[PDB]
């Protein structure tokens, strides 16, 4: 927390003055959209694993300065940007649905370099 | 000069001395440029706040090197993925914080000075030893050994006509070329 | 014979300056305006 | 094996549909191209030539090959009207600098030992 | 005093280049009026300094 | 040495010689045909035949590192003075 | 290294990449046909042709991948494969300092929907893959020629295309314009057959076929 | 070098620095162009003791890529540990 | 490690802004450019008087090629045929024959100066160090044919620059 840092050092990415609760409401949202994808899905299990866990201390620890090393992912102002990206993925692979087997096995030995 | 397996030849005797003399005087020449351009209004107004890009677009556009570091992106190949002996040397990557034309210019001139740091360190810590690998199958044998030893002659013959056969596979290697 | 090849001096080469050595010279801003005004009233007088 | 992806066209009908307006466009462009590019050839020569390259490939059956070559043939008409090509780039299609190559069997036999 | 020596060196250039003729010769043939010690000579007339 | 052709046309060590017509010779007039007056064959033939009394003689060719790859030519054929392939120097041995 | 001649290997990265290789594999059992981690700590994700958007969007925005740096896109024309072309993406992660390689097989006619939406860097990096190789990219802003000459014919990087090509230019005084003619060389390419008849390294040998 | 002192003050004062300390061109400081012959070292594996190529086979020790999953409770991992925020410059952090 | 290059904190005291106003009004920084460039006006130039003096080179220099020969006089080249094999521009074209003596050398060593790259691979190619690049670089010409060299032309150049290159490889073969 502390004094609002003037710039993030990355032009284009600004400083959000209320970062902790924005990260909160994002993390619930991806948990919310993750409700649609059935339980057996591996992507759901992976991100239901790192969402609530990473939602843990952001709910508990309110100091964004300590939140830097809680997530070890750089500045919070782009962590929420990354959280948005994860939300975009949840929307995207809700169409992709890759849990079916391969569309096609690779035609004969198209792999197996060298020829 | 830079061949697979090291370098083709060794430096002429005393070459480290002359480049050391150049290194001492070169920092003055960098000061010469900064005096000439850095504080000049005309240069700044033709350069400052010009061609600015955000960090995300710069990274998504596939940019690299100064194009990212000028926009504040914290990345450099020599530091993040140190190839060759770049790990055993320290240097200050000149990260800007505007992304416009001016930030990259100051980023470059500092990279000039930080390059001069590398010359100084490698000069005081130049190790002895051979210039190429000790494997004739990929490194041509020494000329003296060429004209006295059969296996040198065969390996030299096959290396300069057929060449070393590289095992199959694929590899995209990456270095931070000043571009 | 012993291995002779291009090697640095045993103590190493001398330190190489790399800072920016831009010279802090010139007069104070007030002095610039003071003399700038100073030569003026001489001219009008 | 037979089943395949229609890069733009299901059937040769819509493939032949695609060639039509591009043929219409290529016939409309001839008077202006010769005008601004400053040539010496006649408008009809462009028309009967634009005729020419439409025919030597007018024998395919796969609707992918025709329509992929449609976007290929698409890819010069705009390259002309925006004066991107040079004069040498469209007199190249008017191959004129060469001697007329031999057609009868005797003429090839006379020139050299090469079918 | 320093400017006097430099002018003295300038006149020494004319004396070194065989008086006036050689000084004018090298200036209009080589654009150089600086004189150095003789170092060698091939079998061609190519004066080396 | 060097010889002279019927058209003058100083022959080379290889033996190239343009014929009477040989229209390609038109490039030669108003210019000069570069000929290396030193011919390899007859500047090694007159060289003295070395006399070394051994069966096997190294043939580095002077300055072993700077010469040619050292060979171990045999010296037993009394009919023919054994010579290095690279050097061309004819090493003969006195009366075995 | 006890043997300084040979290059030391990094096993720690090797299974860590292998762990991430299985990771992405389990998310998309529909797309990820093959995952391979080579000896030099390089991981390769073999995907289906229609996976250009999904897996790349996955690698770009994932929490555990964040591969947003499009290094390059290249084709590998292999005649002996029924899919001659092999489009190869290279991805780089700023956060995990790692590299990602994904390859898609493709024929001449079969198109690949453009990855411009995923990475806008690919905008220019398709205008030459269409030029050099001839693989067409669907729903792409522009496919213009930027390497081959204006109106040049063919796809030079194809291995059925000669190194000398077919057309050679020369300024012609008859027409006051440089014009193209069939190529005839001053000297032909003296090809060299350097493949030794004795077998190389036996590790990568093909099985008895 | 040639240059008289009064010129040197003019150059030094105009540029704001002393230049006779280091100059753009060269002088007697360079190494002479007839350096003594060198005695380049030998290879690390140049020994005529045990040196079998069966040990060093860099080209031959290469292995085709390891098969891990082929078409024919879980943890969450990353391809590498996330990067570490490097600290500012110790010599000069703010230029 | 890293450092910032544009973080400027202009102190807003009455002092510094006066300097900033002085900078803009009286072109102090521009005057530095004048005084800066004036400084080198009064300095000597480093303009070599070509061709009365050339640039500094090194014994390893690569220039116009010249086939050499042994102290006896016999040519070094032995139809080794390695030179064109390693030459990455295929400028070398060499064909050998039987010779009358049996030291069967070549009839042709045409290297196209408009094809070669002055790679340096030539001397590293033939073990008898037959073809080397002489230190000459002024072998310019006006017709493209003269740049096309031939076995006679190289061997003539070898006999010309023999005094130079022999000493060059004399002082450099230890490195090689
Ligand atoms: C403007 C100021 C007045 C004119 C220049 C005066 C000048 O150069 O004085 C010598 C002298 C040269 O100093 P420098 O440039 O440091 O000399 C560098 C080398 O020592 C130079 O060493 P160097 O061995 O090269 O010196 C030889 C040099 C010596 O040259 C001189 O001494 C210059 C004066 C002409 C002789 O003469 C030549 O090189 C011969 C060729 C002369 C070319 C044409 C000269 C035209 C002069 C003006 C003509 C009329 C206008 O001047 C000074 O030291 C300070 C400026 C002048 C002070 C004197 C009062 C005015
Ligand atoms: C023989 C010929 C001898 C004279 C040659 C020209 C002398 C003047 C030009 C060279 C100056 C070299 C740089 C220098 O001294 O900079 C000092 C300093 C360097 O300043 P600074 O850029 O470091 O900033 C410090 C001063 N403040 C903070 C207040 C801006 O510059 C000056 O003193 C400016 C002097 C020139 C003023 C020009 C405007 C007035 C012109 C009036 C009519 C004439
Ligand atoms: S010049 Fe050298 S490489 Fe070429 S044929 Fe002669 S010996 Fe062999
Ligand atoms: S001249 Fe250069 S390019 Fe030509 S063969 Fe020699 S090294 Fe190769
Ligand atoms: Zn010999």
């Amino acid at each position: 927390a502390g004094l609002l840092k003037k710039t993030t050092g990355l032009v284009g990415l600004a400083v959000c003055e209320t970062p902790h609760e924005r990260l909160k409401i994002l993390y619930t949202k991806i948990l919310d959209v993750l409700g649609q994808i059935p339980k057996n899905a591996a992507y759901r299990k992976y991100t239901e694993q790192i969402t609530n866990e990473k939602l843990g201390m952001v709910k508990a620890e309110p100091d964004v300065k300590k939140l830097e090393e809680q997530l070890q992912g750089g500045q919070i102002e782009e962590v929420i940007l990354q959280a948005e990206n994860e939300l975009s993925l949840a929307r995207k692979m809700l169409r992709w649905k890759p849990w079916e087997p391969l569309v096609e096995e690779p035609p004969a030995n198209q792999w197996k370099w060298p020829i | 000069y830079i061949r697979p397996g090291g370098v083709h030849q060794d430096l002429p005797l005393g070459l480290l001395d002359d480049i050391y003399e150049f290194s001492k005087n070169f920092s003055f020449r960098i000061d010469e440029l900064e005096e000439m351009l850095t504080n000049n209004r005309i240069w700044r107004n033709r350069t400052v706040d010009i061609g600015v890009v955000t960090a995300e677009d710069a990274l998504n556009y596939g940019f690299s090197g100064v194009m990212l570091r000028g926009s504040g992106i914290q990345w450099d190949l020599r530091k993040t993925q140190p190839y060759d002996v770049y790990d055993q040397v320290e240097f200050d990557v000149p990260i800007g914080s505007r992304g416009d034309c001016y930030d990259r210019y100051l980023c470059r001139v500092e990279e000039m000075r930080q390059s001069l740091r590398i010359i100084s360190q490698c000069l005081n810590k130049m190790p002895p030893g051979e210039i190429k690998v000790d494997d004739a199958k990929v490194s041509p044998p020494k000329r003296a050994e060429m004209k006295t030893s059969m296996e040198s002659l065969i390996h030299h013959f096959k290396l300069y006509t057929e060449g070393y056969q590289v095992p199959p596979g694929a590899t995209y290697t990456a270095i931070e070329a000043p571009k | 014979s012993k291995v002779k090849q291009d090697m640095p001096p045993p103590g190493g080469y001398g330190p190489i300056d790399y800072k920016r050595n831009l010279p802090r010279r010139g007069l104070s801003g007030y002095s610039m305006f003071a003399v700038g005004i100073g030569t003026l009233l001489f001219g009008y007088w | 094996g037979t089943s395949v992806k229609p890069i733009f066209s299901r059937d040769m009908n819509e493939a032949k549909r695609r060639v039509r307006e591009l043929y219409r466009a290529w016939y409309r462009e001839v008077p202006n191209t010769v005008h601004l590019f400053q040539l010496d050839i006649s408008v009809k020569q462009g028309r009967d030539k634009v005729r020419e390259m439409f025919m030597k490939n007018a024998h395919v059956t796969d609707p992918r090959v025709v329509d992929l070559l449609v976007i290929k043939g698409k890819m010069e008409l705009e390259e002309t009207i925006n004066v991107w090509k040079q004069r040498t780039h469209i007199m190249r299609f008017f191959h004129e600098t060469e001697a007329p190559r031999p057609t009868d069997f005797l003429s090839k036999f006379y020139v050299g030992h090469d079918p | 005093m320093e400017l006097v020596q430099v002018l003295r060196r300038g006149l020494q250039q004319v004396s070194g280049h065989g008086g006036l003729r050689g000084y004018l010769r090298v200036l209009f043939r080589a654009n150089d009026v600086r004189v150095g010690t003789l170092v060698g000579e091939d079998k061609y007339g190519n004066k080396y300094y | 040495g060097v010889r002279t052709s019927p058209t003058g046309e100083k022959v080379t060590h290889t033996g190239q010689a343009y014929d009477d017509g040989d229209y390609r010779r038109v490039r030669f007039s108003d210019r000069q045909k570069e000929v290396n007056e030193n011919f390899a064959i007859d500047l090694i033939a007159e060289q003295p035949v070395s006399e070394v009394g051994s069966r096997v003689i190294s043939c580095d060719g002077g300055g072993g590192a700077l010469g040619h790859p050292r060979v171990y030519i045999n010296l037993d054929k009394e009919t023919k003075t054994g010579t290095c392939g690279y050097c061309g120097l004819q090493f003969r041995q006195p009366h075995h | 290294d006890t043997r300084p001649t040979i290059r030391p290997r990094n096993d720690v990265v090797h299974k860590q990449l292998s762990a991430f290789g299985q990771y992405v594999a389990e998310i998309l059992p529909k797309y990820v046909q093959q995952v391979q981690v080579s000896c030099f700590n390089e991981l390769e994700i073999f995907i289906h042709p229609d996976g250009v958007i999904p897996v790349l969007t996955f690698l770009r925005d994932h929490t555990n991948a964040q591969f947003k740096s499009l290094a390059d896109l290249t084709a590998v024309d292999v005649p002996t494969r029924q899919n001659r072309f092999e489009i190869v993406y290279n991805l780089l992660s700023l956060r995990f300092n790692s590299q990602i390689r994904v390859k898609t097989y493709t024929d001449e006619l079969t198109p690949i929907e453009s990855s411009v939406t995923v990475y806008k860097a690919a905008n220019w990096y398709e205008r030459e893959i269409w030029d050099m190789f001839g693989v067409f990219f669907a729903n792409h802003p522009d496919l213009r020629r930027i390497l081959t000459g204006y109106g040049f014919e063919g796809h030079p990087f194809r291995k059925d295309f000669p190194l000398s090509g077919y057309v050679e230019l020369r300024y012609d005084d008859e027409v006051k314009r440089v014009v193209a003619e069939p190529v005839e060389l001053a000297q032909e390419f003296r090809k060299f057959d350097l493949n030794s008849p004795w077998e190389a390294f036996p590790a990568y040998r093909q099985p008895p076929e | 070098a040639s240059a008289t002192r009064v010129i040197q003050l003019l150059r030094n004062w105009a540029s704001g620095r002393d230049l006779q300390a280091k100059l753009q061109l060269r002088y007697q400081e360079i190494s002479k162009r007839t350096q003594p012959p060198p005695k380049l070292p030998v290879g690390p594996s140049h020994k005529l003791s045990n040196n079998y190529y069966c040990t060093r086979d860099g080209r031959r020790e290469a292995m085709p890529p390891s098969i891990v999953m082929s078409s024919q409770e879980k943890k969450a991992v990353t391809p590498a540990p996330p990067i570490k925020r490097w600290e500012l410059s110790k010599d000069q952090p703010y230029l | 490690t890293y450092k910032f290059v544009n973080m400027r904190e202009p102190s807003m005291d009455m002092k510094s802004v006066t300097d900033r106003a002085a900078q803009t009004l009286l072109w102090t920084e521009l005057v530095r450019g004048l005084g800066m460039t004036l400084s080198y006006l009064f300095r000597e130039p480093a303009t070599i008087n070509y061709p009365f003096e050339k640039g500094p080179l090194s014994p390893r220099f690569r220039g116009e090629h010249a086939l050499r020969r042994y102290p006896s006089g016999e040519e070094r080249c032995i139809a080794c045929k390695l030179c064109e094999a390693v030459c990455p521009a295929q400028a070398i074209t060499i064909e050998a024959e039987p010779r009358a003596d049996g030291s069967r050398r070549t009839t042709r060593y045409d290297i196209d100066m408009t094809k070669c790259i002055y790679c340096g691979f030539c001397q590293e190619a033939c073990p008898v160090d037959a073809i080397v690049e002489g230190p000459n670089f002024e072998f310019s010409t006006e017709t493209h044919e003269e740049l096309l060299y031939n076995k006679e032309k190289l061997l003539n150049n070898g006999d010309k620059w023999e005094a130079e290159i022999a000493a060059n490889i004399q002082a450099d073969y230890l490195y090689r």
